């Protein structure tokens, strides 16, 4: 009952990320073609990993 | 809360380098908490303060 | 030397253009073929000549 009343307090609440930390985007590239162009619009990349 | 009177998202600006003339402002999307079908009522003010 | 320091000084450094100014593109055409389709990713075209 302590662990409840010490973890409902907001400032202590479970936080969680995704291990993989990446947007997932597949593109379809032909068979015989050997170029593909990725191009995406503005977008204010706050916190990009890589 | 009421939404009519939740702070907006900010328009961020596009810099559009080579012309070197303001490409124009956006809706701040690229970096928006999503909180009303998960979040409620605990994390409606919490968005609202961010 | 005078010469050669009022060439090193930012303001006034060489510039050089390619006098044909267009990206070469060969798109193969075979004999039989009457028609040719070139597509092409998105792109700004920022100052294309033609």
């Amino acid at each position: 009952n302590q662990l409840e009343l010490m973890l409902r307090n907001a400032t202590n609440d479970q936080t969680f990320v995704d291990y993989l930390g990446a947007k997932n985007a597949l593109y379809s590239v032909p068979a015989g073609s050997t170029a593909l162009t990725i191009n995406i619009p503005a977008r204010t990349w706050e916190g990009m990993r890589g | 809360m009421n939404l009519l009177n939740a702070a907006p998202t900010p328009y961020v600006w596009k810099y559009n380098p080579v012309t070197g003339k303001c490409a124009g402002a956006q809706q701040n999307y690229g970096a928006t908490i999503d909180w009303v079908l998960p979040g409620g009522n605990s994390f409606a003010y919490a968005a609202d303060e961010i």
